[PDB]
């Protein structure tokens, strides 16, 4: 539904405990499975920047990445919650600088900034203690420039410059599905696509809880698998027909018995997109 | 010959044994009519109660002194303590007299019961007064019904019903006062 | 998040005027169908004093008809007589008889299958779409005499007033399959009447109980249709209250958020001013 | 490894980790002190290690209640047998000035960290209202000449709380199982002091006010409480599929509640009526009586084992208990006891009176 | 520090230990609420400080149920198991019959279908609600208050419909022997000697609903 | 029309217009609760219809084209 | 509105009368006092009123009372902003009000 | 909401306003079609409250 | 919804009693009599209670 090209920044936005890291971890684990099968030129080296997280959460991730074998390709840049606010503000830029080694020398990178929303809170701390005057939710003025400086470094370079790429995955936490927040609206404007993860879709059973009507890829099907470009266009449209016919039969007013076919097939299709965690396909 | 002592009152007592105790008994159509057949009375001498009905109207329910009913043997008349009667009626004119004044409904057929308590219950389907019938198009379709008789045995009866209805309708517009 | 609460007041205010329109749509449909349900109440009266009323007979074959609605904002009317179906469909079986369960109304096939799906054989719907006529109720009755039972059961809601709808079981025995067999005690109750038919008494009673079937079916789906409009009226009154109680809690919640965002934007403005002064 | 608490909604839906960080999120009167005293009652006696109770900015009456009830429990021994005590108390309660409430969580950890680092053993740290640490620094931060952050808090909220919470961990030398009550202000979970704490915890037990107004105690939101232990490779696939199936019918019931309020249950599909019937049943079955709440509710408390929790909710999901009424599931231990309570409910509806005389009320005997 | 404003104040309301004299101070903070919103800032601060609440509903106050005590939300957990032993016997049934009354009135207030078992609850629930409402500036002793609820959670008031229950209470508390208030005061609880004595005095009171 | 008021009111109305617009604003006021029920045309009350059709006769009257005042 | 108090207080305290005082729109008293706090550089309170809202009202409303000399009774018109009775300007005003007279269309 | 249905370009047909939409600028057979199309789309949105 | 003569005679007894209470709360004013013609009525308190 929301396919990702090489050199494209894609937002993983959602509430807490909706599976935003699990989408990001499965991108890292899958690159290890793909790096054993491709030639040496097109291998993706992941960088995971963990800003403001627990140190136990980070030690659980390097335990998973060592056990899966994904640690051979992964850099883990860790600015935990006890670190100074300039170490968590600066950790996305330091991880992007490590990831831009692979972009600049013809290889392919994958940077994951888990909670750019926690980088902005650490940048608000330094700004307010350097007595810079606050703005919306006490954030500084240049907090759009904080994230557009960082995310525009994810590029696909020319063949004159090596052809390397860096693919970014910012993670943004919303509060109650409130994507109208200040930092969330900045990053939706910066990134190309958006993977919106929902809480009520998560508990309905649909996990990875992808809001298919709100999730975009601005690159689109130009950089997706041709074996799914012809198959998932049927799947994108049949899920679009699934949505409105499920809003009316939520009430139980009447049946058309020809819209009941699209309610039956998309329910297989919604059940088709479910997936277990830590097993990328 | 009396294997099932049924009735409304018996159905209440047995239904409390099979249904839940939450539900009260369903109602029955005996609980909505107060006039019975074998219940003695309801004649009052001269004028007897006439319940002339249709599916879509109650055309009379007050008392009359005589009812000319168009039975299949022929037109008979009912006085107050008439014999109990289940009379299938032809297409014909029900005459409701109250005295000097009489109202004449032409009906399509359908039964008329005289109950042992003197209650007449005329039960027809379409009961048009002759004031709202026109005598022109009655023979316009009767001449067509006198022509179209194929070997359809279902239309054997339906054309027979078509002919005998208009033919009695022809004869009952002619003698009006 | 101050537009999500404002668009819910968009929803509940439109619902609370939809459901108040459907309250008076059903109220005017209850009154012009009361002038048809009172005229039709007359013709069921002679057949219940000629043939009596015998709900609990030990029929060999029965056809039970639970006549329900077509549209379903009725408020548990189509379920109360589906509940009253098995209350009489378990009661009158004392010997293991055949039963054909019929439903008039599209909300009957979806609820009678939940109880008896192996005895459910007929589904009449689209009845009340234009109006209910006796020729229509005749054709429904002639499809019920294709099967010939010994008894018929009609389950419907009797429209008593706009408030109370006591359900009725109206029973029709087949002409001598049980009908004269229940009158003949120390003689007969039917032998008082002098038959003026063309053919036999056993032949006029064949004509007379089909006419008794079509009459009490025409009354049933006319009593039920006027009972449906009067329970939709009480259902759409209870939902305008529920959409007014919900709208009142949302407006209290909106005013609290309206006051809170004015305080929040002002504290942001004074903090930015105090950082410069 | 799992920490069995004996609480149904906890052990099923958001199970606690034995060396992990646990947060109980609450909104002033929803029940996170009764829940944290129940975990002291259930977990902290079968734990076999030392406990530290850091009371940070809560009631002094509650500090006296826990202290006295630990003396009669033998958890605290006074006099010459003081060394046989299992709990040490650090109290910085809500009469203290905001400097004392801003640091008393740190001296509660220091006692817990000595048992973890030097003594090398397993500690239970119970911190009642770690929000009051954040609030006391917010009273102070105005007077330290700082520009305030969002809602009105300190600019340093996340690193002040982060520097404290990162000390409360299980290391390679010892363990700290930390249960912390987290107050949410004005029932707002997007308030930055609750919102920052969520990232610091392995298991968050969110207690709701609407759940408590339906009489369900513990007032745990089943669709807002989360553990990292709810993972099929950690708790097993039989436990995991029951918890995810319980959450699925509770979520689909929540999707129906807009229609059930307006249209009623008469307009539901009977597929959806089986959802509302089951999800009303497991909503009552998630509640249970507490052995610390018996002193004001009258009902004796029920420790429910994990195996009785999993099998009991699996029966209601498959449909084995659709017979029983929805009030038989309310405030009972396990699925043996809903059948014990449904029998009593049926029996009572028959026998209600006929106690006129020839009882002990004779006017002379 | 508006929490510390109130918390450092209400923490001084304590029961002291016996080496400090055994004295006590009990506080009644009053918080005004806007439109019933209990989740406001200052309201939820004082709920986190105090031991219980007495919620006074605007909707029960408009119906004339005064004091408009929201029974489902008003709590006193420190004061329970510190109350009158006679009242603790009779109010366990009173809290429970009101707990069912709110639960049964939650199901069907409009006339869908009325069970005979639930119309016992609406008959007993409206009995006890009219029992508990009292008028202003005339507080009742606890022994006249135990007897009046003893006369209501038990029988002795099912004859009166709902209207004369206020007049049945002074029909109860004036017509019983005033010695029965002295034994209940001095023992503290209802002894089985006083139990059927008080059943005896409550059968010879003449009730205004006849 | 429900929200547009004039505190001066009809004391500065053109007389003659005051004779006929006094009942115009009333017939539109009754129409406004009866409006948004006009999607029920197949279902009708026949006194609710008279204020419904006349209410649409009057809102179509008050339309104008710009830069041509009357 | 304090000039209106002072004229009504002479009739109460010197003439000894039962005075009526009509404060036409007590909300505009609140609204004007909220502007003079904003112009004097004071930090606005909740929704945006002056920090001294309850003592700007209570300073006026407590001079309207019954003394031993006479009485002042105040019939003061109340505007409810945004049809919100929980707004702090009517909510502070309604703590002083002893009766409401609602005129309806 | 126009984009979520698949209509592309996702132009809100009611909210889009131009100053060339006067009849004395684009003629009457362009103005009345545009005002006719907007009337049918506005009526449908007032019925979509009751259809859904 | 139902009709005027639909409901009970006691519910019509209130309607007759309320409508002549709802009328009786009206009163002509002495300051309005220079443009209304109807003279003003000061109604005493005991005459208001005993009248109602
Ligand atoms: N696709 C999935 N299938 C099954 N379970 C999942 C899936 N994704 C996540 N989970 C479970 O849901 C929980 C939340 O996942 P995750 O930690 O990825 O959320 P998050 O967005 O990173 O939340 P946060 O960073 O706010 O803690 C995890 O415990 C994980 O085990
Ligand atoms: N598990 C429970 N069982 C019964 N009642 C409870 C329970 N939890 C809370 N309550 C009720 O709610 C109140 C909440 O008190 P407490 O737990 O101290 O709240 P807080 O979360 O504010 O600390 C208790 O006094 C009790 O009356
Ligand atoms: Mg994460
Ligand atoms: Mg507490």
């Amino acid at each position: 539904l929301v396919p990702i090209g090489r050199g494209q920044r894609e937002l993983i936005i959602g509430d807490r405990q909706t599976g935003k890291t699990a989408v990001a971890i499965d991108a890292i684990i899958h690159q290890k499975n793909c790096n054993e099968q491709v030639p040496k030129a097109q291998r993706v080296y992941c960088v995971y920047v963990a800003v403001g997280q627990k140190r136990s959460t980070v030690a659980q991730l390097v335990k998973l990445f060592t056990q899966t074998g994904a640690m051979r390709y992964t850099i883990m840049v860790s600015a935990t919650a006890s670190d100074a606010a300039p170490l968590q503000f600066l950790a996305p830029y330091s991880g992007c600088a490590m990831a831009e080694y692979f972009r600049d020398t013809g290889k392919h990178g994958l940077i994951i900034y888990d909670d750019l929303s926690k980088q902005s809170v650490a940048y608000r701390q330094m700004s307010l203690l350097l007595r810079r005057p606050p703005g919306r939710e006490a954030f500084p003025g240049d907090v759009f420039y904080l994230h557009s400086r960082l995310l525009e470094r994810a590029a696909k370079l020319s063949k004159e410059l090596g052809g390397g790429s860096l693919t970014a995955f910012p993670v943004i936490e919303t509060q109650a599905g409130d994507v109208s927040a200040y930092i969330a609206t900045n990053v939706i404007s910066i990134t190309d696509g958006q993977i919106f993860l929902e809480t009520e879709l998560f508990y309905k059973g649909i996990r990875p809880a992808l809001n298919v009507g709100l999730s975009v890829s601005r690159v689109g099907s130009a950089a997706q698998f041709p074996g799914m470009k012809q198959v998932a266009g049927t799947l994108k449209l049949e899920l679009a027909q699934y949505r409105e016919v499920a809003a009316f039969a939520q009430f139980g007013s009447d049946l058309d018995a020809a819209t009941q076919y699209v309610l039956e097939r998309g329910a297989r299709l919604t059940e088709m997109l479910k997936q277990k965690q830590f097993a990328p396909i | 010959e009396a294997a099932a002592p049924a009735g409304p009152k018996e159905f209440t007592e047995v239904w409390n044994k099979k249904a839940p105790s939450t539900l009260i008994v369903p109602e029955f159509p005996s609980n909505y009519t107060a006039v019975k057949a074998v219940g003695e009375g309801q004649v009052h001498g001269d004028a007897f109660p006439v319940n002339f009905y249709t599916p879509h109207s109650i055309l009379s329910q007050a008392q009359k002194d005589t009812v000319v009913l168009p039975g299949v043997d022929g037109y008979f008349g009912v006085k107050a303590s008439h014999v109990p009667t289940i009379a299938q009626l032809k297409p014909g004119v029900v005459e409701l007299h109250s005295g000097a004044e009489s109202e004449k409904f032409f009906v399509s057929g359908g039964f008329a019961f005289v109950h042992p308590n003197g209650v007449t219950d005329i039960c027809v389907l379409e009961a048009a007064t002759l004031d709202q019938v026109d005598p022109a198009a009655v023979k316009s379709a009767l001449a067509a019904a006198s022509a179209a008789q194929p070997t359809d045995e279902f239309e054997q009866a339906a054309n027979r019903a078509a002919i005998e209805l208009y033919s009695a309708l022809e004869s009952a517009v002619e003698a009006k006062a | 998040s101050n537009q999500a609460v404002k668009q819910r007041i968009r929803a509940i205010k439109n619902i609370g005027k939809i459901t108040k329109a459907m309250k008076m749509v059903a109220a005017s449909k209850m009154k012009n169908a009361q002038i048809a349900v009172e005229q039709s109440r007359g013709l069921v009266d002679p057949f219940v004093r000629l043939f009596g009323d015998f709900p609990a007979v030990n029929s060999n074959k029965s056809v039970v008809v639970a006549v329900t609605s077509d549209k379903g904002l009725c408020g548990g009317l189509n379920s109360n007589i589906t509940k009253y179906t098995r209350a009489t469909l378990a009661t009158t079986e004392s010997e293991g008889k055949d039963v054909v369960v019929v439903s008039i109304g599209d909300k009957g096939r979806s609820q009678l299958t939940r109880i008896e799906s192996q005895r459910y054989q007929l589904a009449i719907a689209d009845t009340y779409k234009v109006r209910v006529t006796f020729g229509q109720a005749s054709l429904i009755v002639e499809e019920l005499i294709k099967h010939n039972p010994q008894s018929y059961q009609i389950l419907f809601n009797k429209f008593r007033s706009a408030i109370s709808f006591k359900p009725t079981v109206a029973t029709i025995l087949s002409p001598d399959l049980l009908e004269k067999q229940l009158e003949d005690v120390t003689g007969n109750s039917l032998d008082a009447y002098d038959i003026e038919a063309s053919h036999e008494r056993s032949d006029v009673l064949r004509d007379l109980t089909e006419f008794h079937l079509g009459v009490t079916l025409y009354n049933a789906m006319l009593e039920n249709n006027c009972s449906e409009h009067a329970s939709r009226m009480s259902a759409m009154e209870n939902s305008t209250k529920s959409a007014g109680e919900m709208l009142g809690k949302l407006t209290l919640d909106y005013n609290r958020k309206r006051q809170a965002t004015i305080t929040t934007e002002l504290i942001e403005i004074i903090a930015g001013a105090s950082a410069l002064m | 490894e799992i920490l069995v608490t004996g609480i149904k909604v906890v052990d099923l839906l958001a199970p606690y980790q034995r060396g992990g960080k646990i947060g109980l999120f609450g909104g002033a009167g929803v029940g996170k002190t009764v829940l944290i005293m129940e975990l002291i009652n259930n977990v902290a006696k079968a734990h076999g290690g030392f406990s530290v109770f850091a009371g940070v900015g809560e009631r002094t009456r509650e500090g006296n209640d826990l202290y006295r009830e630990m003396i009669e429990s033998g958890v605290i021994k006074l006099g010459a047998e003081r060394g046989n005590s299992k709990c040490t108390l650090v109290y910085g309660q809500m009469n203290e000035p905001p400097g004392a409430r801003a640091r008393v969580a740190l001296t509660g950890l220091t006692v817990a960290e000595y048992f973890r680092d030097i003594e090398g053993q397993d500690v239970l740290l119970f911190v009642d209202n770690i929000f009051r640490f954040t609030q006391a620094n917010s009273e102070v931060s105005a007077l330290l000449g700082r520009i305030p952050s969002a809602v009105g808090y300190q600019p340093t909220l996340a690193t002040d709380l982060g520097g404290l919470q990162e000390r409360i961990t299980t290391t390679t030398k010892g363990s700290i199982t930390s249960v912390q009550a987290v107050y949410v202000p004005a029932d707002d979970l997007t308030d930055p002091a609750p919102a920052t704490t969520f990232a610091h915890l392995d298991a968050t037990t969110v207690l709701s006010r609407s759940i408590a107004e339906l009489g369900i105690y513990p007032a745990v939101d089943p669709l807002d409480s989360t553990s990292r232990m709810l993972n099929p490779n950690v708790i097993g696939a039989e436990h995991y599929n029951v918890a995810r199936g319980v959450q699925k019918v509770l979520q689909d019931y929540k999707n129906l509640q807009d229609i059930i309020a307006i249209l009623g249950m008469d307009e539901l599909s009977e597929e959806d009526k089986l959802t509302v019937a089951r999800a009303r049943k497991i909503q009552r079955f998630l509640s249970q009586p507490f052995q610390v709440a018996e002193v004001f509710t009258g009902t004796p408390g029920k420790y429910v084992d994990l195996a009785d929790t999993i099998s009991g909710f699996q029966g209601v999901l498959t449909g084995k208990y659709d017979d029983l009424p929805e009030m038989a599931f309310y405030m009972v231990g396990d699925i043996k006891e809903v059948k014990e309570k449904a029998d009593k409910m049926a029996k009572d509806i028959a026998s209600r009176k006929e106690a006129d005389n020839k009882k002990v009320s004779e006017e002379l005997k | 520090d508006v929490f510390y404003l109130h918390s450092r104040l209400l923490e001084r309301a304590a029961k002291l230990s016996k080496e400090l004299g055994g004295g006590s101070l009990t506080a009644f903070p009053v918080i005004e609420t806007q439109a019933g919103d209990v989740s406001a800032y200052i309201a939820t601060n004082v709920i986190s400080i105090t031991d219980g609440q007495i919620f006074l509903e605007t909707e029960l106050f408009y119906k004339g149920i005064r004091p408009a005590l929201n029974v489902g939300l008003s709590v006193s957990r420190v004061g329970s198991a510190a109350q009158f032993p006679g009242m603790k016997q009779v109010a366990g049934t009173l809290k429970l019959e009101l707990a069912q009354y709110r639960e049964v009135a939650a199901f069907a207030q409009f006339g869908s279908d009325l069970d005979a078992a639930t119309q016992y609850v609406l008959e007993r629930g409206a009995r006890l609600t009219e029992m508990l409402k009292q008028k202003q500036f005339a507080p009742i002793p606890i022994e006249r208050q135990t007897v009046a609820v003893y006369a209501a959670t038990k029988g002795f008031l099912d004859k009166v419909r709902v209207q004369d229950i206020v007049a049945a209470e002074e029909a109860v508390i004036s017509q019983v022997n005033p010695a029965v208030f002295k034994i209940l005061k001095a023992n503290g609880k209802i002894t089985p000697a006083l139990d059927a004595h008080l059943k005896a005095e409550l059968r010879k009171v003449k009730l205004p609903g006849a």
